[PDB]
RNA sequence: CGAGCUGGAGAUACGCUUUGACUCGGGGAUGUCCGAAUGGGGAAACCCACCUCGUAAGAGGUAUCCGCAAGGAUGGGAACUCAGGGAACUGAAACAUCUCAGUACCUGAAGGAGAAGAAAGAGAAUUCGAUUCCGUUAGUAGCGGCGAGCGAACCCGGAUCAGCCCAAUCAAGCCGAAGUGGCUGGAAAGCUACACCUCAGAAGGUGAGAGUCCUGUAGGCGAACGAGAGGUCGUUGUUCGUGAAACGAUGACUGAAUCCGCGCGGACCACCGCGCAAGGCUAAAUACUCCCAGUGACCGAUAGCGCAUAGUACCGUGAGGG
RNA sequence: UGUUAUGGCGUGCCUAUUGAAGCAUGAGCCGGCGACUUAGACCUGACGUGCGAGCUUAAGUUGAAAAACGGAGGCGGAGC
RNA sequence: GUAGGGGAGCGUUCAGUCCGCGGAGAAGCCAUACCGGAAGGAGUGGUGGAGCCGACUGAAGUGCGGAUGCCGGCAUGAGU
RNA sequence: CUUGACUGCGAGACUGACACGUCGAGCAGGGAGGAAACUCGGGCUUAGUGAACCGGUGGUACCGUGUGGAAGGGCCAUCG
């Protein structure tokens, strides 16, 4: 029953009304009241006057694929990039990369877009492989 | 107004301090910044009867080598 | 803001702040050696609290 | 575990949702649910642009007693309102989560008391109203009590016609609100059941 | 439709109507003078003519602009659309480039929509395949006194999807189920005691608070007639401020090929890859609300449009205000 | 409770200010009108809910006394 | 205890739900010696002639003494 | 006698709201003076200064827009 419905405890608090409150008389005293200017960023306090240049690109960005996730549990299902999507490793958009982080012994054998060296090392050394296309 | 498609029409026309340079000057920078028209010339040709109009300097390039729809 | 980005804001694993050091960086040197690789890594965070706001998004 | 009106028996599916009859999330729910039928119309010329009037109005200085720059301005009377209702809309996403767990909570709320499932809408011959009103009292629904009834068969629905006893919201139409405003579910037909 | 009618009108008189009035739909018939105004003039609604038709009374024609002719246009429209033209305050805490913004304003053209459209493209897959629109990419890639600030597109998800010609049901309306007695009361639709309909409990009216008292509602029907190229120079666009500035676009001067040909891919060259310009048409997805309908955690008389009707009274030479 | 006589005490309110009974501001009186909002898939925090190594959808489509569908995309998930 | 931060709350309108009240009289209006820690809320009386409390949740055009503030009405100066 | 008026770095502190500023052991590549312990990364110290932006010059080869280049950019010095 509705009328017997209550509240969240604590998800709505009231809002701030400055009608009254009788010695409310908001924001400051004098000197930047009224304005819509306030503007926290701004040109010669110590961001211009700052150094840098660099040069700009950012380019290729690969998802990275822990063996830590890969190794221990599941089943060492094959991976290929078929199983990906479904593995929790699914957002796309750019190629997929291997690199190692826990370090476990098990047969695993990975299709990747590429990997690190002692990734490769890692996935060697309790046996499988890693393929790479062209 | 022409003999063939447009007159008239026109934009603005800029100007530039620090102009030239060594290509590597410091930069180019600027001034003039306003708006502007222009025009073209006059003649006087008849086509399906004795005319006179105006004729576009390219018409009447265009008119002299050849009849393009019309004749002197 | 645009210009914070190529230029160093720069916000690291922590969300800290990168500035490094302006010593000199290009006119005016020919003054002694350290100060020329006195180009530095350093910052405060005083100032990195508002700094940030404008390399918000693409951090 | 519930029990069916004709025929078999069922509702020993559907664990009902834990923890038990929380109100918290109801709550969240119908309010979802207000706000999302909720229709922004708003009359407010809050504008001191809105309202018409001319805009230059006698002088700044040496008239005396009063400095005004317009006769429509929110001090004025007949001008604009400061910060008046503009048409908004407040309709939202809630999560889905939450929609589903929350009419699972609602059926799952009627387990501390009457609910009823159904089969056999063939029972009303038609419609008549009066047929519906033989098979309510029968069913033990002498429409003393709230009831909302979910079912197909046009023709079954179509029976129960009044704001008194009942009212209807067909082929799984189901609404949290709907149910917990009513007094019984009546969920007839067993499709979105089980 | 079937007893009333004779406008708001309160009002007397005269009447009209079942030989169907009134009212409601549906076509025609008359339509003074002005106004695009158009015989000619003109301080709009006025002043003066001419040529036919002829019995006067009275009808008809007499503007310019396209054309053999038929025929078409000149005007008007709240907002919406395209185009010719094009502000400043303001922001940069001053100010010139910038910002305001192609915003406001003026103007031209047109429709119920417009614009746009059938790759000399996007683009980096030897992918895509007209346009517009929405979501999204994405405050990204970029432009910038690299200041303030400005800000894409491809992919991808949807709305809707057509490419064709050519130059050697809804409007009038009608039909509609089911209650009486007693009681308080001025008056009941309320209370009460019993009863009924319900593919009809939406609603308003009726002396007060209404299913069953009236109009209605669910449901049902329903008409004669009516609808449905390239370059140079000055420049500019898109994220494009002259930057390494490509490409589109033109004002001036120049003005090549055409099928082992021709433009593009962001100076430029080769290779490689997409593509055929200098001709037109082309529903739908889209925008708007003068008007009509339905609704509302919209107003309810200092609110709500300015107006519970008024652009009236009233102010101004006037635009204008009110 | 109403009124009153006498005693004691007693420098309007507001703003603006180092400082106001102020010979500083405002205001004849009463009524009514009258000022810290709203918008965005913006940003960052507090609390609350739901799922939780995962969490969500946007346009739209279909129903629309009702809500479901919609994974394009977004955020975690690696730093330099 | 001033700007300022924090906490609990009072009242008004609309809204959903619940309980209801009203011609043997609703809201509003008028008087009042009662209640409550305050915003406030009851009781009875007097007007009034249709509507309206209370509880729970939700949403605000939500609380006036001042702004030479706005509209309106009515005072002063003065029987000058 | 000579080029420590070096390159690569900086334990830990002085000082400033910030940005600047100051001092410095010691590790390396390589040096200079001394026989040697050792000392030196300018001068007995405290003044002898200019953030950003836009460009000039040498070096390195990171970006370089279908690809292989080049234009232009970037980084280490430096110049106004
Ligand atoms: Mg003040
Ligand atoms: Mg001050
Ligand atoms: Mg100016
Ligand atoms: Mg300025
Ligand atoms: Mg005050
Ligand atoms: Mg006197
Ligand atoms: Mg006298
Ligand atoms: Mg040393
Ligand atoms: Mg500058």
């Amino acid at each position: 029953g509705s009328r017997k419905d209550r509240k969240r405890v604590g998800r709505g608090p009231g809002g701030t009304d400055k009608t009254a409150g009788r010695g409310h008389k908001g924001q400051k005293s004098r000197s930047g009241a009224g304005k819509g200017a306030f503007f926290e960023g701004g040109r010669s306090r110590l961001i211009a006057r700052l150094p840098k240049r660099g040069f700009n690109n950012v380019g290729t960005t690969y998802e990275v694929v822990k063996l830590s996730q890969l190794q221990d549990l599941e089943d060492t299902t094959f991976d290929r990039d078929t199983l990906e999507a479904y593995r929790l490793v699914r957002r796309k958009n750019r190629p997929v990369k291997l690199l190692a982080s826990g370090e476990i012994s098990r047969a695993v054998t990975v299709h990747v877009d590429a990997a690190s060296a002692a990734a490769i090392k890692a996935v060697e050394a309790a046996g499988g492989r890693v393929v790479l296309p062209e | 107004t022409g003999k063939k498609n447009l007159v008239v029409n026109s934009v603005i026309r800029r100007g530039k301090a620090r102009a030239d340079g060594g290509v590597g000057r410091k930069t180019t920078g600027i001034t003039k910044r306003v708006q502007r028209a222009n025009l073209h010339k006059k003649a006087i040709r008849e086509n399906g009867q004795v005319k006179t109009v105006w004729l576009s300097a390219n018409a009447l390039r265009t008119l002299s080598k050849g009849p393009y729809k019309g004749i002197e | 803001t645009h210009k914070m980005a190529k230029r160093r804001i720069k916000i690291t694993g922590t969300g800290k702040v990168m500035a490094f050091k302006s010593g000199k960086r290009h006119q005016n040197t020919g003054k002694s050696g350290d100060e020329i690789r006195g180009k530095g890594k350093g910052f405060v965070l005083a100032k990195a609290e508002w700094a940030r706001m404008k390399l918000m998004l693409p951090r | 575990a519930q029990i069916n009106v004709i025929g078999q028996n069922g509702g020993r599916t559907i664990e009902l949702p834990l923890p038990e009859v929380n109100s918290g999330v109801l709550h969240e729910v119908v309010t979802w649910q207000l706000a999302s039928r909720r229709r922004g119309t708003a009359s407010t010329r809050t504008r001191a642009q809105v309202s018409k009037t001319g805009r230059k109005m006698y002088g700044q200085k040496g008239t005396g007693n009063a400095r005004h720059g317009d006769r429509s301005v929110p001090t004025f009377v007949g001008g604009g309102v400061a910060f008046g209702p503009k048409p908004r809309s407040y309709d939202y996403t809630l999560p889905r989560q939450v929609r589903q767990l929350g009419l699972a909570m609602a059926i799952a709320s009627r387990q501390e008391g009457g609910k009823l499932v159904a089969v056999d809408g063939f029972d009303i011959a038609d419609a008549k109203t009066k047929n519906f009103i033989s098979w309510a009292k029968q069913n033990g629904l002498d429409g003393t009590e709230k009831v909302l009834l979910v079912t197909d068969d046009e023709n079954t629905r179509r029976a129960a016609r009044n704001v008194s006893w009942v009212s209807v919201l067909p082929v799984a139409g189901v609404n949290v609100y709907d149910i917990l405003r009513h007094d019984r579910l009546v969920i007839d037909a067993a499709a979105l059941e089980i």
